RNA sequence: GAGCUAGCCCUGGCCAGGGUGAAGCUGGGGUGAGACCCAGUGGAGGCCCGAACCGGUGGGGGAUGCAAACCCCUCGGAUGA
RNA sequence: GAAUGCCGGCAUGAGUAACGAUAAAGAGGGUGAGAAUCCCUCUCGCCGUAAGCCCAAGGGUUCCUACGCAAUGGUCGUCAGCGUAGGGUUAGGCGGGACCUAAGGUGAAGCCGAAAGGCGUAGCCGAAGGGCAGCCGGUUAAUAUUCCGGCCCUUCCCGCAGGUGCGAUGGGGGGACGCUCUAGGCUAGGGGGACCGGAGCCAUGGACGAGCCCGGCCAGAAGCGCAGGGUGGGAGGUAGGCAAAUCCGCCUCCCAACAAGCUCUGCGUGGUGGGGAAGCCCGGGUGACAACCCCCCGAAGCCAGGGAGCCAAGAAAAGCCUCUAAGCACAACCUGCGGGAACCCGUACCGCAAACCGACACAGGUGGGCGGGUGCAAGAGCACUCAGGCGCGCGGGAGAACCCUCGCCAAGGAACUCUGCAAGUUGGCCCCGUAACUUCGGGAGAAGGGGUGCUCCCUGGGGUGAUGAGCCCCGGGGAGCCGCAGUGAACAGGCUCUGGCGACUGUUUACCAAAAACACAGCUCUCUGCGAACUCGUAAGAGGAGGUAUAGGGAGCGACGCUUGCCCGGUGCCGGAAGGUCAAGGGGAGGGGUGCAAGCCCCGAACCGAAGCCCCGGUGAACGGCGGCCGUAACUAUAACGGUCCUAAGGUAGCGAAAUUCCUUGUCGGGUAAGUUCCGACCUGCACGAAAAGCGUAACGACCGGAGCGCUGUCUCGGCGAGGGACCCGGUGAAAUUGAACUGGCCGUGAAGAUGCGGCCUACCCGUGGCAGGACGAAAAGACCCCGUGGAGCUUUACUGCAGCC
RNA sequence: CGAUGUCGGCUCGUCGCAUCCUGGGGCUGAAGAAGGUCCCAAGGGUUGGGCUGUUCGCCCAUUAAAGCGGCACGCGAGCUG
RNA sequence: UGGGAGAGGGUGGUGGAAUUCCCGGAGUAGCGGUGAAAUGCGCAGAUACCGGGAGGAACGCCGAUGGCGAAGGCAGCCACCUGGUCCACCCGUGACGCUGAGGCGCGAAAGCGUGGGGAGCAAACCGGAUUAGAUACCCGGGUAGUCCACGCCCUAAACG
RNA sequence: CCGAGGGUAGGGCCCGUGACUGGGGCGAAGUCGUAACAAGGUAGCUGUACCGGAAGGUGCGGCUGGAU
């Protein structure tokens, strides 16, 4: 049957992208705490 | 005079639509339609706030002249009767001696080749806005302003009207389509006669699909719900209401009165409404 | 977190083929005029049968599965909410 | 040493299940250390509205080549989507951007919010919608509308020529629209040809033939032709299109109107440029100077912004045209020609799948286009086949039980069983024919029947064309032939009678319930006068609705038919300007503290003082409720009648052992040989009853009862047969579980059901196929139940707050 | 209660005997035939259907007879539901 | 041809009286009701009186023993549209007549459907009385209905 | 070929019969009330509508076959 994950670039970075977690007070929470652990990503990677 | 249909679909048997017979034009003005932003039901939230809308049929609106003291003076003819969705009254569009052109919503009885106007001294004559001073006590009317230059408010159902009963002072009694008694100003502008389409009233829906193709989606009945949902939700099996039968969200809607005590306009209204 | 699922909004797309034969129109009859009757034309519908497509009724299989809901037979809708 | 402990290692089950669709394989020849598994050839089978082809998403080198086989691949492997390396994606025209707007998002102005932030007009962003200029062939190992060839085209810059009041983010026109049905002419596509081109072939009994087999096109500028769309002209006035306006709009007048004229598309032709089969010989080359023509069928595509009907009344904005304003009329714009200029990103490959989503090379999921031929009424259905693609990445044997999927069955025919569950039957088309009842539509495919192939003869009408031939499509009559059987294969209703429920088509518990549940048109009550009520939000602001009582919210009922009684004492709601109670506040009789005193300070009665509550009324399609005992008639029985107690009032009509009836399989009738079910009645209704509607109702139902016919392996009652497994051999090789085990029966005993204790009996050691009685067998720290001053959802006239409202 | 699956049916048996039938007996208010009642006896046998989930029961047609109980109300790692 | 009388019919308009309700005034201890009463209403200010307003239905005197129509039936007044009928003249047609099974149309009230309207009245219904009871007569309330439009129903002591 | 008739299926008319149910007629001396006949103690009858143990009552309209 249909499965959950349906990927999709263009959702893909417009939801999880930086600039989307940039707009918000909590999603620049994400990108300071993501940064403090030393993530090699901060956010999805996507292709455009 | 609605038109019926043979039994030859269960839902045929019940369906009536209107005969149509008045509409003369059966495409809008192109310089007088604009795309309606259908809603949903929902608020710039994004949340429902009426429920079970969506889903009709696409419109596109008519602009309607609701303010005819725009152009004193100046007549105008009635060039066509058209269909408009977005209200249950039909739509006349006038071609101004000037030029213009404009839609109000079609009075019953007016005629497509008559003319008509605008103005404190205007025919006491079907289809003419005046100050409401300017009419004779007794004339039914529609299309009214209920405060000067806010625009026509009352009266612009299909088959509707309001009578002017009487004066006094700067204000008029009208009696409303509710029945009820209220003081309008005499500047306020309305259109003499009443609305037309009268057998709106008798049409038969005949099947949940038509209730659709109006974007009125399924109603729930409370009953039917559960505890979480509604006053009414839950019990085993069946269950009358077990308290004043209330709303979804809890105020009782058998009777109890909602319109605000202290409002100004309560000056105004004479005689709440009958039946 | 609505890339699953629910509802709505915008913009596109899809629905083999066959059956039934509403209104209206015309002709004929009828009548004071009518209603109405018959034939023709017409092509209506949450109409009918049936693929795609959307479903998941009964039964069997599967049950450390091909599958954390599947497979076979059968069955519902299929111009419409 | 124990925590169903944690981490890791290794065992047991076991050489066990399994190796992933039952579309299927065999041989020869290669290669190589090694071959069922890689390569080639021949044979066989499977898909063919796909299991073929082309896009889009997603994936991201998986593409091509060489070199490899440790691991990955469910076996093998020389092979590979694997390892290493090298190569490979080429655009002014295709897609997106340098264009436009849609929902939505964002947001100068502005509004709001403790902070964070929330709104918000314009404007900006936002596409698979609008707009915009490339077609055919060739070429690579791998890219091609991109490279190359042929023929075309767009925009920008500059120049020349002719022309013109030129000029825009401003005005206007246009763009610009639904659903169903649909005309005319075309094209895509396809069928046929006794014509045109072709390497050949003559078999095995016949055929050297009007024989077989193969192919008979594609693209194309201007012009021309056909078929379509779009479009009135001139004048005068003008106050409207937020300045202007010669435009547009309105009025008058003349002329033109199924036309024509102008314009824009499609199709055809078109200079010219390409393609070109079987067969044969080593992807090539020949065929080949290949030919390239006629007839028919014919789109759902094109002309298109076509036509008609209908109600539910069917985006925007730019490009484009027109009008003018500042301006400028050495300019500028338009037309034609010439030269120049023309950027960024994608382009490999998979793409119904072994490369995407499902942990797997996973029987599942994935949007658009193309999808040939014949026959079966049609069709994308069905069978077989083209092009093309596959035989599903373990095999070889055997021919036990048993399992699955399938085929047949004597006599019987539902006797099976909770139930005809399951499986038979029936099955398409054409014709004859068709009942109660009905809302006159239907019920209806009712039911039940007859026909169905092939040959020959005669004949009616249509389409094309020409009216004729040919081709093609619809028929009618007559005479025959064969078989068990002519929709000869495949696809394709079993039917009737009668209840309950729900009117109906719809909807639902993704993944145990599809229903009688939800919804539904319709009915009623009620709120709402518009800055509506109501809803979301602290607000601003939205929705309601750019609506206005024929409208909008809420509630119940639930098509339709006939109906919907009595109770307002209690709760609710509605009305009541009196009265009663009532907080802050007002008032200040009179008290108290303190100071020598002026004063300062504190307590405070009467009385004035809202909503609410009390009180007085109303109100049932508001919450709700609608009795008991005793007596009575000239056979008996029963009580039309009466007495009395209580109530706010004592259940009306209709219905009733019911989806409701405990006693209960009530009683009687019906159906049966027999009927706890069913149907029809009766009524002492434990405990129906009138919009939580009462009683009916044609039609409808994958709903649930009862019956009958047809037919059956359901059964008496089993038998045989098929294939996939199971079994044996080679390859690979899990699992839960597991205190250790050297693990028998009886009768006892034991914490009360003993392989393990007693006593007897029985028993050589170890396996394989099987069966499930035991190991209180496995699985999940019982869901039932209780307990915990454990938790959560839910209710209310529990308590106490809070929103909201007054 | 860190789980002993719980009615009935079906299938498959096996055991007890307080025996339904068949074998052998005594008594009889046993003439005969037919019964009644008690004693011995468990070898074998103990039907098909309608109703109901039913066990049980009633009923239909037969029968030599249409037994009564146990085996975790025998038997769901055997099936049904 | 010329005339006449008439609530004959249909449509639209419109006038005064009266009842009820509402607003204002003024006013106070009862009103209403019956055989007698009670229910009811009234100091929350009724009844009785005055001014205003709304709304429905019916049409006083004229009015008669009258008139018109086929019957049912028709009553303020105005206009429009339309029927029948009677008289006078003796002008036209030349038996074109009578009746009338079927058919078709009309058809009081009540009743039915979908809308509207609703003052008064009033089945049902509630209450107060009466009574042995009183599911009645009498009284106080009261819903259909009475009214309008359209559509059915088609009955009658539809009688002379 | 036709053909008595037999069979299958589905209709129409009639007759008998059926739990139970509707009212009707009749029946020396039953129970309830008193609707009608006099103004029958509310004049009666009437079509219709609704209600009530029963006669009946009431509404709307009509008739005199109504009395004073
Ligand atoms: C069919 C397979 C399942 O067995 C049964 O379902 C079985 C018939 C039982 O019911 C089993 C006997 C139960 O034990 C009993 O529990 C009782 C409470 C007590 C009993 N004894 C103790 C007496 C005890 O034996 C229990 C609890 O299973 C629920 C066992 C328990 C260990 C389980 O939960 C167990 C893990 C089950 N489960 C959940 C099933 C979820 C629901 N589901 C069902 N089908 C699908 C499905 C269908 C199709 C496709 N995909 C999924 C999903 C599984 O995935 O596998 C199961 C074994
Ligand atoms: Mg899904
Ligand atoms: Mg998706
Ligand atoms: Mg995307
Ligand atoms: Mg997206
Ligand atoms: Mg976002
Ligand atoms: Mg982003
Ligand atoms: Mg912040
Ligand atoms: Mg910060
Ligand atoms: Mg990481
Ligand atoms: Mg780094
Ligand atoms: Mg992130
Ligand atoms: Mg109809
Ligand atoms: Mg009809
Ligand atoms: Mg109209
Ligand atoms: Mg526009
Ligand atoms: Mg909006
Ligand atoms: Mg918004
Ligand atoms: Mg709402
Ligand atoms: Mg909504
Ligand atoms: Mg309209
Ligand atoms: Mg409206
Ligand atoms: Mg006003
Ligand atoms: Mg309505
Ligand atoms: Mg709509
Ligand atoms: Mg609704
Ligand atoms: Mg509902
Ligand atoms: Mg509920
Ligand atoms: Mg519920
Ligand atoms: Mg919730
Ligand atoms: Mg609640
Ligand atoms: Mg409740
Ligand atoms: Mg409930
Ligand atoms: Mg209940
Ligand atoms: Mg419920
Ligand atoms: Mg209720
Ligand atoms: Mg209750
Ligand atoms: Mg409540
Ligand atoms: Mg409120
Ligand atoms: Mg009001
Ligand atoms: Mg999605
Ligand atoms: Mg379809
Ligand atoms: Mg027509
Ligand atoms: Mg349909
Ligand atoms: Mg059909
Ligand atoms: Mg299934
Ligand atoms: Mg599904
Ligand atoms: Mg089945
Ligand atoms: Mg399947
Ligand atoms: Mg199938
Ligand atoms: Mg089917
Ligand atoms: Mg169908
Ligand atoms: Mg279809
Ligand atoms: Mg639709
Ligand atoms: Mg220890
Ligand atoms: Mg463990
Ligand atoms: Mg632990
Ligand atoms: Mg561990
Ligand atoms: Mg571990
Ligand atoms: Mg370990
Ligand atoms: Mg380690
Ligand atoms: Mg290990
Ligand atoms: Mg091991
Ligand atoms: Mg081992
Ligand atoms: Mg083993
Ligand atoms: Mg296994
Ligand atoms: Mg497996
Ligand atoms: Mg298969
Ligand atoms: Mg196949
Ligand atoms: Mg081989
Ligand atoms: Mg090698
Ligand atoms: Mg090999
Ligand atoms: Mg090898
Ligand atoms: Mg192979
Ligand atoms: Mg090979
Ligand atoms: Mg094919
Ligand atoms: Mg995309
Ligand atoms: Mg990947
Ligand atoms: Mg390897
Ligand atoms: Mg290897
Ligand atoms: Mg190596
Ligand atoms: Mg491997
Ligand atoms: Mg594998
Ligand atoms: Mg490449
Ligand atoms: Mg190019
Ligand atoms: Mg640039
Ligand atoms: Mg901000
Ligand atoms: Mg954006
Ligand atoms: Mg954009
Ligand atoms: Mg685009
Ligand atoms: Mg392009
Ligand atoms: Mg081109
Ligand atoms: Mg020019
Ligand atoms: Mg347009
Ligand atoms: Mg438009
Ligand atoms: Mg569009
Ligand atoms: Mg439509
Ligand atoms: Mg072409
Ligand atoms: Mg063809
Ligand atoms: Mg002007
Ligand atoms: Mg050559
Ligand atoms: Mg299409
Ligand atoms: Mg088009
Ligand atoms: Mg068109
Ligand atoms: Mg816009
Ligand atoms: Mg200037
Ligand atoms: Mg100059
Ligand atoms: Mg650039
Ligand atoms: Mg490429
Ligand atoms: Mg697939
Ligand atoms: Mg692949
Ligand atoms: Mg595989
Ligand atoms: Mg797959
Ligand atoms: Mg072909
Ligand atoms: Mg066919
Ligand atoms: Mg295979
Ligand atoms: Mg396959
Ligand atoms: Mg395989
Ligand atoms: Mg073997
Ligand atoms: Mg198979
Ligand atoms: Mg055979
Ligand atoms: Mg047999
Ligand atoms: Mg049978
Ligand atoms: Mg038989
Ligand atoms: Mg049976
Ligand atoms: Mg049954
Ligand atoms: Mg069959
Ligand atoms: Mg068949
Ligand atoms: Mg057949
Ligand atoms: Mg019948
Ligand atoms: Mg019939
Ligand atoms: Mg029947
Ligand atoms: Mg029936
Ligand atoms: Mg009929
Ligand atoms: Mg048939
Ligand atoms: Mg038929
Ligand atoms: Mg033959
Ligand atoms: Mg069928
Ligand atoms: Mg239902
Ligand atoms: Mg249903
Ligand atoms: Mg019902
Ligand atoms: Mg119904
Ligand atoms: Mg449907
Ligand atoms: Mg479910
Ligand atoms: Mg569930
Ligand atoms: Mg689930
Ligand atoms: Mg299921
Ligand atoms: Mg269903
Ligand atoms: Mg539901
Ligand atoms: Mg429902
Ligand atoms: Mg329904
Ligand atoms: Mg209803
Ligand atoms: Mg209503
Ligand atoms: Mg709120
Ligand atoms: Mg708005
Ligand atoms: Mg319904
Ligand atoms: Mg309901
Ligand atoms: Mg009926
Ligand atoms: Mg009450
Ligand atoms: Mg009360
Ligand atoms: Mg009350
Ligand atoms: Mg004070
Ligand atoms: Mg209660
Ligand atoms: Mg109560
Ligand atoms: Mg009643
Ligand atoms: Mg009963
Ligand atoms: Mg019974
Ligand atoms: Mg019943
Ligand atoms: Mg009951
Ligand atoms: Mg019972
Ligand atoms: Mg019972
Ligand atoms: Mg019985
Ligand atoms: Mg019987
Ligand atoms: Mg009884
Ligand atoms: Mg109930
Ligand atoms: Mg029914
Ligand atoms: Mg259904
Ligand atoms: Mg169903
Ligand atoms: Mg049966
Ligand atoms: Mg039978
Ligand atoms: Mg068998
Ligand atoms: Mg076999
Ligand atoms: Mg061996
Ligand atoms: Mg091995
Ligand atoms: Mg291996
Ligand atoms: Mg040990
Ligand atoms: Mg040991
Ligand atoms: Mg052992
Ligand atoms: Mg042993
Ligand atoms: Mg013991
Ligand atoms: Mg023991
Ligand atoms: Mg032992
Ligand atoms: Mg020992
Ligand atoms: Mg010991
Ligand atoms: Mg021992
Ligand atoms: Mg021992
Ligand atoms: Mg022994
Ligand atoms: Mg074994
Ligand atoms: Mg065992
Ligand atoms: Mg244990
Ligand atoms: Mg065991
Ligand atoms: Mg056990
Ligand atoms: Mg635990
Ligand atoms: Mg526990
Ligand atoms: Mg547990
Ligand atoms: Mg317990
Ligand atoms: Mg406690
Ligand atoms: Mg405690
Ligand atoms: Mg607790
Ligand atoms: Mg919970
Ligand atoms: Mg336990
Ligand atoms: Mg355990
Ligand atoms: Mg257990
Ligand atoms: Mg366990
Ligand atoms: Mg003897
Ligand atoms: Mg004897
Ligand atoms: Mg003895
Ligand atoms: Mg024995
Ligand atoms: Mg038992
Ligand atoms: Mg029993
Ligand atoms: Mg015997
Ligand atoms: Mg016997
Ligand atoms: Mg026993
Ligand atoms: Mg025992
Ligand atoms: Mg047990
Ligand atoms: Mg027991
Ligand atoms: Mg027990
Ligand atoms: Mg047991
Ligand atoms: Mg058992
Ligand atoms: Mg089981
Ligand atoms: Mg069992
Ligand atoms: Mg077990
Ligand atoms: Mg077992
Ligand atoms: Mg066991
Ligand atoms: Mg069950
Ligand atoms: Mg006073
Ligand atoms: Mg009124
Ligand atoms: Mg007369
Ligand atoms: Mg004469
Ligand atoms: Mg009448
Ligand atoms: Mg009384
Ligand atoms: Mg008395
Ligand atoms: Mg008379
Ligand atoms: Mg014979
Ligand atoms: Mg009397
Ligand atoms: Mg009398
Ligand atoms: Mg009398
Ligand atoms: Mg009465």
């Amino acid at each position: 049957m249909k499965r959950t994950w349906q990927p999709n670039r263009r959702k893909r970075a417009k939801t999880h992208g930086f600039r989307a977690r940039m707009r918000t007070p909590g999603g620049r929470k994400v990108l300071k705490r993501r940064r403090q652990k030393g993530r090699w990503r901060l956010t999805p990677a996507v292709r455009k | 005079a609605v038109k019926k249909f043979k039994p030859y679909t269960p839902s045929r048997r019940f369906m009536t639509v209107a005969d149509f017979s008045e509409i003369t034009k059966t495409e809008p003005e192109k310089s007088l339609v604009k795309p309606l932003k259908k809603t949903g039901g929902r608020n710039n939230q994004g949340r429902i706030t009426v429920r079970f809308r969506g889903g009709g049929h696409k419109r596109l609106y008519r602009i309607i002249d609701f303010k005819r003291w725009d152009k004193v003076g100046i007549p105008a003819k009635v060039a066509a009767i058209e269909y408009d969705p977005n209200r249950s009254a039909r739509i006349a569009l006038l071609h101004y001696v000037d030029g213009e052109k404009r839609y109000i919503i079609a009075p019953d009885g007016l005629q497509v080749g008559q003319q008509v106007v605008a103005g404190p001294d205007a025919p006491i004559q079907v289809g003419n806005a005046l100050p409401l001073r300017f009419i004779p006590v007794g004339t039914v009317v529609h299309a009214v302003e209920l405060e000067p230059k806010k625009g026509a408010k009352l009266a612009r159902a299909a088959g509707t009207s309001a009578q002017i009963q009487g004066r006094e002072g700067d204000y008029v009694i009208l009696r409303l389509p509710s029945g009820e008694l209220r003081k309008v100003h005499g500047e306020c502008y309305a259109t003499v006669g009443a609305v037309g389409n009268a057998d709106h009233k008798n049409i038969v829906l005949g099947k949940a699909g038509r209730s659709r193709w109006l974007g009125r989606r399924p109603h729930v009945r409370g009953a039917a719900m559960n505890p979480v949902d509604h006053p009414h939700g839950g019990g085993e099996g069946r269950a009358p209401r077990g308290r004043p039968p209330a709303s979804p969200w809890g105020w009782q809607t058998k009777g109890l009165k909602t319109r605000k005590r202290r409002k100004p306009s309560s000056r105004f209204i004479i005689a709440r409404r009958k039946k």
